[PDB]
């Protein structure tokens, strides 16, 4: 079920989650404004599902729901031990405590990914 | 944990607070749905609503219905369905004419126009003298702008509709039946949209809204103040049945082309005066119920109920919209103590929109006696030991009719997309 | 095989019975398509579509078309955009004035304001019989409703238009030269964009429609029902002229603001009365043919044709959009048979669209004689040995004009993807 | 061409599979209802298309076109044999035979792709 | 190299100059953008676009503005919205009657019969006239020959408002930065911009008011100077200051016709009366017009250069015009073009506008109380070519679109089709 | 920043490469003209992109941004030296010169990712 599991740990709220994939899109959906009013909508829907997946995408991810990546993890963005976030927190709490360093890790992901793609295309392209 | 690295999860359960457009859906079973009910399928989606399920465990989130949004959407909602209701019919400028009157009802007559626009011909009406502004009279319109008939086939009849919510986003429900409208409500949950909300419009009651399943709720964002509107919720309804007695007639005259005005013809057999009957065993019941209610909020002091605080009708009067007529009932008899009935009411047929930013309408006349049952379910009260024991009737916006149900309700936008720490490696 | 597994395919060739609306695309080469011609690129796409190609192999679908879409849509786009044509201009309710008229056509005089409100002037004009009602006359409209003149810049001349699917359709066709219009037809062929068609109104026979290029074509629902219209294609087309001699002339006559309206001034030279020609040779030739084909339906009765039902002149006669001008001819003469020719004809300006349902129109005069050349195509006609026998040319509606074209012809959506079984692991 | 081989066998139409997807979004294209009327079926081909992909993207296919998949053919879904389809029946046939059991294969499918990427996830971090 | 394969590249950076629509950005600070500016959010984006860089190096491509599109759809935009605002108000349909005027030649006092809020019952009004707004004891209003008026209700203001284009998504602007770009050829200095900087989409025939001047010296602009129809678009190094007034203390009164629909209508005139002037400072006029004749004496060859009276014909053609706090002048221009390679003008006021374009619909244009000044700064002309002849220029104009093509030449829109195929060492 | 390479050689701009993949969606984006015209903009925005991509998808590319293939490249198509234009050419002129053989090359590749996807199928098949 949609947010069928919002409040359990992050353990368990990582199974599925196809759920909360499908719904972004999906639905029921003389000149009126019930028109204009109603195409806004449906083009807003459309636009954040598409950057979502184009961002994804820059990051070799698309595909894929969980996908590893190299990045590594600063102690200073989490003090509280990472063994222990997996199995006690909900991910509201999570999100509340990371938005402050979201570009941060954004930013240095595209120039990783980067790292996975010219090096591998330069194995024949330079070779 | 040694040394970990990002993972990027997508398809999460997070969310924001929200800033949107619902869209209505009715819950017509017929072709009512085309006929215009102002909220008809011309409107938004016609029927047939996903039901409401999906409990979450464990979730708190932190709700307001003064700092509340829907309800500005939906009375613009009102605004423009009531406007392009009225555009595509009369016009009524051609009775800006001098009518002469003699004798609540005037027999007024005046010239007007034929088919041919070269002839004229008297004809004559009752119209009531609340409309009517001085043996020389024209109607009151006139001096403030054109009205605008409610042609038929166009249903004041308040459906219910429900409240649905674009691809991408989420509404949330509190369960908490003592919510008292602010503050962490724990027990939360998932609606697609919304149960069926009756969109009426009233003043200084509440008519077929929705009870609480608890005893009597009281709700305000800060009492303290004199001026914050109190919106009780009675634990059971109270039957209440209004009636026109008088069994009144419809004649059609035409102006100009193919265009036609109703107005009241004469009265068939005797006259009587519009009135409202509320059961007084319940009144009395319900009534000392508030008050024990109301006293745990101020401290231990008396409560007392008096006259509403008068000034325009519309203000001071309890006003239906039932059965095609718009009426204007006294409430004095009605609150009258500490902590059967008959109210004798007036009818108009010139009709402000009650936000009073409508421009004018003409309720045209029904014939036959016409009968109306509804329930009451909520009172609008106002704050004024001597003093502080006074409550006064209120009325006001629209939309304090309707903060009485989007309450419970909440807007959030998902955004699905987190980073989370693990031992992964590409 | 031993063990399978589930595989998925995209862009699988698949479809099922669709429900959309479909686009409408011209086929002018000028300044026409801009030019209002009701269809102009105002409301569909410039010019250009592609051929029609692909023929598919071993294909059977059931077509149908006395329940198909493509012409309710068309129906109520052609109501839509006629409705939008006319209502920019006048608004000709000045004119419901009374008339003295003297003497088919009156000679009527009235008072009519000029530029200043405060000032009036006589005009005089010719107005037809059929659109006077009574040594007073007033227009038939004001009793029904007000009209509306087409202003000039808007031709009824029916250019061909394209229909064509959205993004995700396709249209696929008939072949079959004798197809009968239900059950299977193998000869299934794709099509992006329809062949022209052309939008005629025009009832009690058919005006430059599509043939067949076998022989002549008979259609029907049930022919075992009394009351179904059959409608016929003929194998050629016989040739038909119709004329105005009378070298009328227009006068305008303004009223009020810069908004003028035209008339029939005097009749310039000699009166003569409007008609139409036909080949008598070969309206013969074609009625027997038609006549030797209709017996295989009904076992070996004799067949007759006879005078149309009557009732209502347009129910009653056969109607034109000549040069901007509507004709009402008389086909009795064209009827008297069993199993050249001059047809005399009135003419209307005050026009309801033939639907009913459509707002009333006031063609304009238009100067000169009119000479109007068409190919008739096909014919409609009702089933009454005796009784049997006799054929009844009739109509009414305007859909059964387009249920002639739009028969060949299915709206498909493609269902891309699908899942088939074999051989395989991840 | 477009629906060229509507027709022919399930082997046969198994070729080509580019112009039957291609087509589903290419194409020619004061208030006037033409506007609200044309760009309805435009935002409806879109979000069509879109359910498709991410239906797709689910089953981990997206970017192929013929896709394998772990999910059992129990022969209860088809009696006739598995090796006579592929070269006697047309797809259309085919759609109309399986159409009444299609919600079960993607059911199947839509959990027997994180059981997929389980072992993949638990590869790559848990280790 | 030896053999080498396809490579597809996503997100190169290749363009096409194509055609698009571009958005409207407004640029205000308060519930202006709610007033109802013509242009205001109504309209277009509500406020806030973002600055201005990005220069790219070593680019070249094709300008021209004589067959831009950005001007084409600011002038379709213009008409349409302009339109659009002066529906939703009257509708002056009933003052067509018999007006009784008597004559201060100028102003002509008019009596009228009209409709009090019953429509069966009449009374006399009076108001004053402008003599151009009306045509012959008996008058009635001009409009009547031609069609409806349509009142420009208050709550409208025709205060041009600096309003952004700023483009699709996609698509993407560039611009020229070399400063004596003269509208064609190739211009090296570019750099893309998200959005235009603020155009004041302003009104006036002869000259130019509040555009935008040009850094380096003086620019002349023109298609082909060899033809003598083209027009020139001069812009000028520096501004120079001009002042408009209309010293009579007008009043307005409001008459009522049927519904509560009012329509305003000049009064009185209190105190004494004085004929609308603008002042033009003569110190820095002589010295521009001096620098232009000789800018002006390069691109024709070594002849004299003159400037003589305007071309005449109508006197919207033939004067200055403008739209200052819902009034609008005519001035004349005589005095002002007298010379070779203070000043005061007398000028008259209509109320009764047609669109200065002549496609638009009547409009009447209330009256405003009070004296009302007007502070400007002219920044360009336009000329015509007319030694003993062709030394002699003439104002001109006629035409909205010659008054925004001098301040959208800088711009080009650009479709980006980021694929890219290229060859090198590859297998899959 | 956005275009901020459309000058420099073809081996200086195959850098980054995401500033033009990122902007081609984004932005700060009663009845009026101006909400259709919008409407009509945008949705030709979106529609213009997800044809880019779902050409990409038939090729494999698809995820990628800069993807080998398997379709030689034959000197017709250019007599210029194939290791002079990584270093000496801007990426315009690159696309002024070689835009007349697009759908040639376009074509080859709606085939040549097909064939492939026919052995990868017939593998197991
Ligand atoms: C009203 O007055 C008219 C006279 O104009 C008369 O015919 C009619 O009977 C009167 N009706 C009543 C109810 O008094
Ligand atoms: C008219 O009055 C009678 C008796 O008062 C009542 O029974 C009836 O219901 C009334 N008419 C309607 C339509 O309610
Ligand atoms: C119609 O009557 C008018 C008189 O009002 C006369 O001048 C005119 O000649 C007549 N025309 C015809 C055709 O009889
Ligand atoms: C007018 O009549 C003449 C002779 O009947 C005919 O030749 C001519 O074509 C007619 N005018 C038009 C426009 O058809
Ligand atoms: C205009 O004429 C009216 C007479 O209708 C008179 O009352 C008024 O004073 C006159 N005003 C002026 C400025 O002459
Ligand atoms: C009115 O005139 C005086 C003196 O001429 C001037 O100072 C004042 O600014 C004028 N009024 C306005 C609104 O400008």
């Amino acid at each position: 079920g949609f947010l069928g599991a919002a409040g359990s740990t992050m353990g368990a709220a990582s199974m599925t989650l196809t759920v909360q994939a499908r719904n972004l899109l999906s639905g029921i959906v003389k000149l009126t404004v019930w028109g204009i009013k109603q195409l806004q909508a449906r083009v807003l829907a459309v636009e954040r599902y598409l950057r979502d997946q184009q961002l994804l995408g820059i990051w070799g991810c698309s595909g894929k729901l969980i996908c590893c990546t190299n990045v590594p993890w600063n102690s200073s963005w989490s003090n509280r031990n990472l063994s222990e976030i997996w199995d006690n927190m909900t991910w509201l709490q999570w999100d509340k405590e990371i938005s402050n360093y979201t570009q941060i890790i954004y930013g240095l992901l595209e120039e990783s990914q980067n790292q996975q793609e010219k090096n591998e295309q330069d194995l024949l392209a330079l070779d | 944990a040694e040394n970990l690295w990002v993972t990027v999860y997508y398809g999460v359960p997070v969310w924001k607070e929200a800033k949107t457009t619902l869209f209505c859906a009715s819950d017509a079973r017929a072709y009512e749905k085309e006929v215009h009910n102002v909220w008809a399928t011309h409107a938004c989606v016609p029927t047939d609503p996903s039901p409401q399920e999906l409990f979450l465990e464990n979730v708190t989130e932190n709700f307001n219905m003064w700092k509340n949004d829907m309800v500005d959407q939906m009375h613009e909602d009102i605004i423009s369905l009531w406007d392009q209701s009225l555009k595509p019919c009369v016009k009524l400028t051609p009775l800006c004419v001098t009518l002469i009157c003699s004798n609540e009802m005037k027999n007024c007559s005046f010239n007007t126009t034929t088919e041919i626009r070269d002839k004229e011909k008297k004809e004559y009406a009752l119209f009531y003298k609340p409309d009517i502004v001085p043996s020389e009279y024209r109607l009151i319109n006139c001096n403030t702008s054109a009205c605008t008939q409610a042609c038929p086939k166009v249903t004041f009849e308040p459906i219910p509709i429900h409240y649905c919510a674009p691809a991408g986003y989420a509404i949330l429900k509190c369960n908490n039946e003592t919510f008292n409208g602010t503050g962490p409500c724990s027990n939360v949950s998932t609606v697609q949209c919304t149960h069926g909300i009756r969109p009426v419009v009233s003043t200084q009651l509440l008519l077929n809204g929705s009870l609480a399943e608890k005893e009597i709720v009281i709700r305000s964002e800060n009492l303290t103040n004199n001026a914050k509107i109190i919106i009780v919720h009675l634990n059971t309804s109270v039957e209440i049945v209004c009636t026109r007695p008088g069994n009144n007639t419809r004649k059609s005259v035409r102006i100009g082309p193919g265009q036609t005005f109703y107005a009241t013809g004469d009265i068939i057999g005797d006259i009587r005066q519009a009135h409202c009957n509320i059961s007084e065993k319940q009144w009395n019941e319900t009534l000392q119920k508030v008050g024990k209610e109301l006293q745990k909020h101020f401290p231990n002091k008396t409560i007392k109920y008096e006259r509403s605080a008068g000034g325009d009708m519309e203000i001071a009067t309890h006003s239906f919209n039932c059965g095609g007529e718009f009426f204007y009932c006294n409430t004095s008899k009605l609150f009258n103590g500490t902590y059967t009935i008959t109210l004798q009411c007036r009818i108009k047929q010139i009709i402000n929109m009650w936000q009073g930013v409508g421009r004018c309408m003409y309720a045209p006349p029904i014939a036959g006696n016409i009968t109306c049952k509804s329930n009451i379910t909520g009172l609008l009260l106002t704050r004024d030991n001597k003093t502080e024991e006074t409550f006064r009737p209120a009325g006001g916006d629209m939309r304090d009719n309707w903060r009485s149900e989007l309450y419970k309700y909440k807007v959030v936008k998902i955004e699905p997309l987190g980073v989370a720490p693990t031992r992964c490696k590409r």
